[PDB]
């Protein structure tokens, strides 16, 4: 829709889940 | 702590006024670059931007007597607040300022998993920039993610 929201927010979340 | 004098400093301002070679009271890559090219004759096209962004302690628009005054006097940059999200904070600060205009996003968001072209990274941060002042200040970074 707008691109960004809950996109790069999830990005960080991505790390945490599998920090490495 | 300690109130800087407006008398002497102003003198520094007198230069900072001429330094602008225009009479605007604000030093930007425009005027700064002119001198940096005919005098400094070296600073890359992107450097003056890094030089301006480096002085943008307040990053309101361009160089101002006060911001340039501090950067010239002292060079301290402490921090006492970032308790959580401080990791992603350094992970997203890439350059090392605190705001993510796009640079950090570009590299960090392209290496983080996907590949945000110069178009996505630019617009995403444009629409993501809640305040929309020109950059993305952590204040919104958390208020949007952390704060409901
Ligand atoms: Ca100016
Ligand atoms: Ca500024
Ligand atoms: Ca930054
Ligand atoms: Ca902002």
């Amino acid at each position: 829709l707008r691109r960004g929201q809950i996109l790069w927010f999830r990005g960080l979340n991505r790390i945490q889940t599998q920090i490495k | 702590a300690d109130q800087l004098t407006e008398e002497q400093i102003a003198e520094f301002k007198e230069a900072f006024s001429l330094f602008d070679k225009d009479g605007d009271g604000t030093i930007t890559t425009k005027e700064l670059g002119t001198v940096m090219r005919s005098l400094g004759q070296n600073p890359t096209e992107a450097e003056l931007q890094d030089m301006i962004n480096e002085v943008d302690a307040d990053g309101n628009g361009t160089i101002d007597f006060p911001e340039f005054l501090t950067m010239m006097a002292r060079k301290m940059k402490d921090t006492d607040s970032e308790e959580e999200i401080r990791e992603a904070f350094r992970v997203f600060d890439k350059d090392g300022n605190g705001y993510i205009s796009a640079a950090e996003l570009r590299h960090v968001m392209t290496n983080l998993g996907e590949k945000l072209t110069d178009e996505e990274v630019d617009e995403m941060i444009r629409e993501a920039d809640i305040d929309g002042d020109g950059q993305v200040n952590y204040e919104e970074f958390v208020q949007m993610m952390t704060a409901k």
